């Protein structure tokens, strides 16, 4: 999830 | 009787003194005060001197910084652009007029600022929507084998150009129309008076399911499965510090996404939902201006949410805003 959630500008 | 009809207009006040004017031809400071119109152009002057910086840099930053040209970001420079048409079709006109106390561009003038302000605004409403399925997509993985790139953020991107189109475009040719509002300075959609021959009603109904309840329920739904997601990753997964953090600071972003649209949306809602069910009563010009006072300031909050708290974005405006440094 991390990678995705930084990708999406969420973390 | 509480207003004044006109051909292409409506003034929310009484013409029974007979002291009404078109909105297209005199000033309106009968149904307001001079220094009302001022505070209401002083209202435009914040926020085209907030919302033009903040928007611009925010393409500025992305012309200056390699790694923010990335697929996932094209909806928010997208968001960027609309919330331009909103300072320069809307905002600034109404800066103009509003010093004038009256709509002195005429009915063309005000079909071209209603469209504008209206594509933008609506722009960037499917903005929050596409970035909200596109979120949904990438975390939540609900497609095996889905790789998200390019061309799906050109799809989601004139996705959106075409949502907004299917709302600013029809009041130019018979469904609805476009008539100077609340204080007559600004120029929207007729969501407030039954007007057979564009068949408003209708298209109120249409609004109100297409443009606001489906965005609401798409956004629910996305960043809902989006926070259970991460709510479960990081259940399953408790020895790590970090994915404990994402859940937490995910799943405020969340919140403030979602209160941030329903401070934007539900206003106008909740009003145009009051006109259609207590036909024609007396909803003055200053009452009118409230639902939009609440969706223009968006053109500022917006950006704030989705730009400045990210934090690549931030990092670059930082870096260009320092001159190149930190
Ligand atoms: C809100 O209410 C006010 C009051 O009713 C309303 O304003 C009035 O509009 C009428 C026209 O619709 C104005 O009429 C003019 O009066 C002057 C003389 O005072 C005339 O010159 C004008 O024309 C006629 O006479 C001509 C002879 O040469 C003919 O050729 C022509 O056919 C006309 O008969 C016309 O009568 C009236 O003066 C104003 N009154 C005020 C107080 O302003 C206003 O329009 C209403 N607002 C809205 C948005 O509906
Ligand atoms: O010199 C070009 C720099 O910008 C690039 O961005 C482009 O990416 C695609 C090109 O392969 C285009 O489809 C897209 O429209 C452009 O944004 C890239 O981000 C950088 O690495 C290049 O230096
Ligand atoms: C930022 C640019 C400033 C806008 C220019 C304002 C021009 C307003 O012009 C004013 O309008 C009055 C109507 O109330 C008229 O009596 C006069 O034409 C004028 O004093
Ligand atoms: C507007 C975009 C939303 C599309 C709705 C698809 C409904 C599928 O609902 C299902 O539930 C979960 C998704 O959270 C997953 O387990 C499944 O893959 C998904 O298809
Ligand atoms: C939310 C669905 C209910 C239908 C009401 C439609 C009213 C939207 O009206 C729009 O709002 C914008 C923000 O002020 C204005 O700038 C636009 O000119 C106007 O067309
Ligand atoms: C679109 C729907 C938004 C989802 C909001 C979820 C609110 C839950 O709140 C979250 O989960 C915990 C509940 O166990 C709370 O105690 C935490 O403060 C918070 O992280
Ligand atoms: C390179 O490092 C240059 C950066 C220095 C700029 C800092 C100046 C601060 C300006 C703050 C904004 C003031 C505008 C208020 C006007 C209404």
């Amino acid at each position: 999830i991390l990678e995705n959630l930084k990708d999406v500008g969420l973390f | 009787m509480n207003g004044t009809e006109g051909p292409n207009f409506y003034v929310p006040f009484s013409n029974k003194t007979g002291v009404v004017r078109s909105p297209f031809e005199a000033p309106q400071y009968y149904l307001a005060e001079p220094w009302q119109f001022s505070m209401l152009a002083a209202y435009m002057f914040l926020l085209i001197m907030l919302g033009f910086p903040i928007n611009f840099l925010t393409l500025y930053v992305t012309v200056q910084h390699k790694k923010l040209r990335t697929p996932l970001n094209y909806i928010l420079l997208n968001l960027a652009v609309a919330d331009l048409f909103m300072v320069f079709g809307g905002f600034t006109t109404t800066l103009y007029t509003s010093l004038h106390g009256y709509f002195v561009f005429g009915p063309t003038g005000c079909n071209l600022e209603g469209f504008f302000a209206t594509l933008g605004g609506e722009i960037a409403l499917w903005s929050l929507v596409v970035l909200a399925i596109e979120r949904y997509v990438v975390v939540c993985k609900p497609m095996s084998n889905f790789r998200f790139g390019e061309n799906h953020a050109i799809m989601g991107v004139a996705f959106t150009w075409v949502m907004a189109l299917a709302c600013a475009a029809p009041p130019l040719v018979g469904w609805s129309r476009y008539i100077p509002e609340g204080m007559q300075c600004s120029c929207g959609i007729d969501y407030y008076t039954p007007h057979e021959e564009t068949n408003n009603e209708s298209f109120v109904i249409y609004m109100f399911v297409v443009h606001f309840i489906i965005p609401l329920i798409v956004i629910f739904f996305c960043y809902g499965q989006l926070v259970f997601t991460v709510k479960e990753a990081a259940a399953q997964q408790q020895e790590s510090a970090t994915t404990q953090k994402a859940e937490k600071e995910v799943t405020r972003m969340v919140i403030i996404m979602v209160i941030a649209f329903l401070i934007c949306w539900l206003p106008y809602a909740g009003v145009a939902f009051y006109i259609f069910t207590h036909q024609g009563s007396d909803f003055g010009p200053i009452f009118m201006t409230i639902p939009a006072f609440f969706a223009k300031t968006s053109a500022v909050y917006n950006p704030v949410i989705y730009i400045m708290m990210n934090k690549q974005f931030r990092n670059c405006m930082v870096t260009t805003l320092c001159c190149g440094k930190n």
